[PDB]
């Protein structure tokens, strides 16, 4: 993976990168 | 939250693994 300061877009985006369809805590599109 | 350890310090996969839903 990676070792970077993620926040909200960056982090949210690596979470949709890491859970993709599993979703994750924050806001899935609809 | 997820962002306190990614955002305010450096988080791992794994721990971006637990907050998959």
């Amino acid at each position: 993976f990676v070792n970077q300061h993620l926040c909200g877009s960056d982090l949210v985006e690596a979470l949709y990168l890491v859970c993709g369809e599993r979703g994750f805590f924050y806001t899935k599109p609809t | 939250g997820i962002v306190e350890q990614c955002c305010t310090s450096i988080c791992s996969l794994y721990q971006l693994e637990n907050y998959c839903n």
